RNA sequence: UCUGGUGCCAGCAGCCGCGGUAAUUCCAGCUCCAAUAGCGUAUAUUAAAAUUGUUGCAGUUAAAACGCUCGUAGUUGAAU
RNA sequence: AAGUUAAGGGAGUGAAGACGAUCAGAUACCGUCGUAAUCUUAACCAUAAACUAUGCCGACUAGGUGUUGGAUGAAGUGCUUCCUUCAGUACCUUAUGAGAAAUCAAAGUCUUUGGGUUCU
RNA sequence: UAUGUUCGUUA
């Protein structure tokens, strides 16, 4: 028994053998604009990547997290 | 001819949810579909939906949460007594622990569980889970 | 007539070891092939050497597909050492 | 089982297409299905060009061309090698 | 996001909120100074009030109008 | 046992830095080696066994110019009877090597099966929490939750596969050509593997994304 | 800031080819009167500074691989890999190295960087078998199957590719502590450029 | 894949099949299996059969979209 | 389409037929001729692989290349092209859609089975 | 782009 992780874009939970779903990690920066060993994570399901919309979904998620502010 | 407005609404909801588009436009709104949508909302399956109430039997835009496996109408609206609620449930709903069969009853639109707890089964509208 | 991949790969495996010992002379390049190799058949002992000579006559004329030795570094170091209207408007629109 | 998506012809939004007759055998074939070759040829070969253009007058006379515009049934076109059988995947390529 | 869509004007007729592309306008012929109302996508011939002059030829769309005149939208 | 360390997930499990199989299922890493069960479900110092059995053998021939060229295709099923099941097929000239290869492929096809309680959290789950369907070729199979006292009311292959999955209570209903045992088995396996991908209302709550094994032990693969 | 902006203008990233595509309307701004599209460069900048921002998050950089199947992308990817800690393969991609665990090379990464999705779609295909996210320099017509961070740029211009990889390396260096942000750089783009 | 006999005969066999000299299938012996004071056979009928399908079939190519359109009965019918 | 009835027409082609060939035979394929028919009018017949072998109406789901007919907006030279849009009509790619597969943007939205309806 | 038929039954 385990609780499978859930796509942050489509909120569908990723099965055990997808192998197409990915986990992106984005690092933030200090004042000087330098990495700190702490990061944050996004998870994208396989079918979004296969359809090719993963880029737009990542843009939207990172805008919600204010990691980049061009929206779309 | 569309025959059933609710059938169109639910098929559109299901298709948009399968694509995972997170927001969907249903053009021919109606009071029945509004009550169905807000019952889905109350059960937590959709987010904030909003009716664009123009002068032409207006439209509806609903926010999806990736939270619905299948929403569908049942046509015709078979009249179901309180006794055969279980018989319909065990055939339609995917488990007897979650999922709702929506009934139109003399007391308004309601799911099977609360129609049972309030007596007075009615006519079947649809289901979602 | 062609030549077999066994002799081709046996010709490729050598050269890379003592290119500083291989030289221009055909007879010398023949002799060193048995001097360094382990083949038991003399027909090979000269047949592979023929192809080895055929390979070194391809050097000092172009790439020869292989041999990463002391002679591929000097070359590397020596080789190392208003605008379109829409895009001008882009510059002006951004800042 | 439906060898070709278009059924071996180019009929759409249409019910009936008037047939033509094969230039080789004379068989009736729907015009949209026939293999049509517009054939623009010299009257004579290049040697006879060379000979006529010297035995002629006007010292610049240009040999007229021949416009034939043949149309063939499928059997005649295949036999005359105007079209090949082609593999299953290449069957979809038209240019 | 379909609620706050803003470029629905370029969209086809009967967009999110259906809205006619036609309008009404007033016409001032220079040297004539006439006041009368005209319908965009007018369907039949129309005449002036002060001095009768052809104004717009009815076509399948927004008419051909005249080579001159100052025509102003009647929108409020 | 005594493998020469080459890959990275194999190296990471062989040392023991990964303590269960749930995290690899969580991050959906492929399993490329039978090591990841050799050093995982050992006969000794282990909670439960893995039962290997040969569901079917299919003679299958190619009909070359000289003769027939018949090779044998082995279907085997693997499972701990506790939520882990796997199906493996391998075709080889000889039955013995076919069996071995099928066992290997069943082992690395191992999947978690969401057994679903229907009466009580205190009681162990006994059935699928779901009407789950699986299809392969013509055959389609339905697993329907059943009350606790039932058996598996299904075909012999459905029983054999669901026992390995650890489900002990289910109604089965099939359509299509179930006579093709390979497609039957694959359909049952598909239905079982779809259990953990249904998104029941319980799993609506969002959970934090835990570090992948690769990123969490990256330095451990850096000294070599 | 101002000088860092000034050092990338002269190149030809802004031009992007025809075949308007569909999923790059956000990145394209207007197609030229001659029919050649132009990229924003107001989105390419942050796409780069975010792709590098996720590259640095990889603890050991050698766990990232960069691919380019073109000659003029070769020197770029090799030089980017040499300068940063990640590693690159250029030229022909043998189609087994991400799924075939037996072959002599293998060596699967944790992160994939792609010069051109259309040209080396094989690597992008293989990533979805082993959970590799993939960043890609996506030209105006590039396909976006199995790509997550698409850097909108030019993929056919030698100088464009060389600059893109050069300042990607520059950003992944800024992002660590190797050298500060303030000082101007010394390494010139021709040091990256195809010969 | 026990022993005799017969040897495309006699025979068995619901179906696939067995039987021309090594018959695991006939005729026997021994052994074993199954149900058991019960066990076969024939016909009918139910499930199996989602192969009559309301639930719940199929109709491009396996059987199967009327040549096409109009049209009455019937069935169905926007929002308020 | 063929066929039937009655007038007309009757060139070319040509079920029948007659020859000439080919062949073991050849009543066939090939050739020469040739009746009905083919064409017109007025009546019948009601059938075709009458085929996209895919009933009709409605909704939803995706990109690109075209093209036919309107409409809107914009520009090289009153002229000519581009953009948007509606209605046709095809084609290519894609399917964590379907299917037994061939394949299919419908043959999808079907064991997560029900929009309406007719026929088989 | 002349002609060129047939192969008993079973296993």
């Amino acid at each position: 028994i385990y609780i499978p992780r859930k796509c942050s874009a489509t909120s569908r939970l990723i099965p055990a053998k997808e192998h197409g779903a990915v986990q992106i990690n984005v690092g933030m920066v200090d004042a000087n604009g330098v990495y700190n060993g702490k990061t944050e994570t996004f998870a994208i399901s396989g079918h979004v990547r296969q359809n090719g919309e993963s880029d737009a979904c990542l843009n939207r998620l990172m805008y919600e997290k204010k990691l980049l502010s061009f929206q779309n | 001819v569309r025959m059933s407005v609710l059938a169109d609404c639910l098929k559109t909801i299901n298709n948009a949810e399968k694509r995972g588009r997170r927001q969907v436009l249903i053009r021919p709104s109606s009071k029945v579909v509004i009550k169905f949508l807000q019952y889905m909302q109350k059960k937590g399956y959709i987010g904030s939906f909003e009716i664009v109430d123009d002068h032409r039997s207006g439209k509806i835009v609903v926010n999806l949460l990736g939270r619905i496996n299948k929403c569908a109408v049942i046509s015709p609206r078979y009249d179901v007594k309180l006794d055969e609620i279980e018989k319909i449930i065990t055939s339609i709903l995917p488990s007897r622990l979650f999922g709702h069969l929506i009934l139109t009853t003399p007391y308004g639109i309601m799911d099977h569980e609360e129609a049972r707890r309030k007596h007075t089964g009615g006519k079947v509208l649809g289901f979602f889970f | 007539r062609v030549r077999t991949k066994t002799i081709k790969r046996a010709a490729r495996q050598i050269v890379e070891k003592y290119y500083a010992k291989l030289t221009l002379d055909f007879q010398i390049n023949k002799k060193i092939t048995e001097e360094v190799a382990i083949i038991p058949s003399k027909r090979m002992k000269n047949k592979v050497a023929g192809f080895v000579t055929h390979l070194m006559k391809r050097i000092q004329k172009g790439p020869v597909r292989g041999i990463s030795l002391k002679l591929q570094e000097e070359e590397r170091e020596r080789r190392l050492d208003y605008v379109e209207p829409d895009t001008l408007r882009m510059i002006k629109s951004l800042g | 089982p439906k060898k070709r998506r278009n059924g071996g012809r180019s009929k759409h939004n249409r019910g009936h297409v008037n047939p033509l007759r094969c230039s080789n055998c004379g068989r009736c074939v729907p015009k949209d299905k026939a293999i049509k070759r517009f054939n623009i040829r010299n009257i004579v070969d290049t040697s006879a060009q060379r000979d006529i253009k010297e035995a002629s007058v006007y010292s610049t006379f240009q040999l007229p061309k021949l416009y034939i515009k043949q149309c063939y049934c499928v059997s005649c076109a295949i036999h005359s090698r105007f079209v090949r059988v082609r593999s299953r995947e290449q069957r979809r390529v038209r240019k | 996001n379909p609620d706050p869509v803003e470029e629905s004007k370029k969209h086809k007729l009967k967009r999110l909120i259906p809205t006619p592309n036609s309008y009404f306008m007033d016409v001032k012929c220079p040297g004539c100074l006439q006041i009368t109302t005209l319908f965009s996508h007018a369907q039949n011939v129309v005449l002036c009030g002060s001095c009768n002059i052809m104004l717009c030829q009815p076509t399948g769309g927004k008419c051909k109008l005249t080579e001159g005149c100052s025509f102003r939208k009647k929108i409020e | 046992k005594n493998w020469v360390p080459v890959t990275k997930l194999g190296r990471l499990v062989k040392e023991g830095k990964i303590v269960s199989i749930e995290e690899i299922y969580l991050h959906s890493l492929p399993i490329k080696e039978y090591q990841i069960i050799d050093y995982f479900f050992q006969p000794n110092e282990c909670s439960h066994p893995l039962k290997d059995d040969v569901v079917k053998i299919m003679p299958v021939q190619k009909q070359t110019r000289a003769g027939q060229r018949t090779r044998f295709k082995a279907f085997v099923a693997i499972g701990d009877g506790n939520g882990h099941c796997g199906l493996g097929v391998k075709c080889a000239k000889e039955v013995a090597t076919a069996i071995r290869g099928a066992i290997i492929s069943a082992k690395l096809s191992l999947i978690p099966v969401r057994r679903g309680y229907w009466g009580n959290k205190i009681g162990d789950p006994h059935t699928v929490p779901m009407k789950v369907s699986g299809k392969c070729g013509s055959v389609r199979i339905r697993l329907v939750p059943a009350p606790r006292g039932t058996q598996i009311v299904g075909a012999p292959t459905t029983k054999k596969m669901l026992n390995f999955a650890g489900i002990k209570d289910c109604f089965s209903s099939s359509c299509g050509k179930t006579k093709t045992k390979g497609n039957f088995l694959r359909a049952i396996f598909n239905a079982l593997s779809k259990t953990y991908g249904y998104l029941t209302p319980d799993l609506w709550k969002v959970t934090n994304f835990d570090k992948s094994p690769y990123e969490e032990w990256s330095d451990f693969l850096e000294t070599y | 800031k101002e000088e860092s902006i000034a050092k990338m203008l002269i190149c030809k990233v802004h031009i992007g080819t025809k075949n308007l595509e569909n999923k790059m309307k956000r990145y394209v701004y207007t197609r030229a009167k001659d029919g050649v599209h132009i990229i924003n460069l107001a989105k390419t900048y942050e796409k780069l500074q975010l792709a590098a921002r996720i590259i640095v998050a990889i603890s050991n950089p050698a766990d990232v691989v960069v691919v380019s199947a073109r000659p003029f992308g070769s020197r770029a990817v090799l030089k980017f890999a040499q300068y940063t800690g990640a590693q690159a393969i250029a030229g022909r991609w043998t189609p087994g190295m991400l799924t075939n665990q037996i072959i002599q090379k293998f060596t699967e990464p944790r992160l994939l960087i792609v010069t051109d999705p259309r040209t080396d779609a094989q690597s992008v295909k293989e990533s979805a078998y082993a959970n590799i996210p993939v960043i890609a320099l996506c030209d105006s017509d590039s396909p976006l199957e199995h790509v997550d961070i698409a850097i909108p740029c030019n993929n056919k211009g030698k100088e464009s590719i060389a600059l893109m990889y050069w300042l990607l390396a520059q950003e992944v260096l800024y992002l660590k502590g190797v050298i500060p942000r303030s000082e101007p750089w010394n390494v010139m783009v021709d040091m990256f450029l195809w010969r």
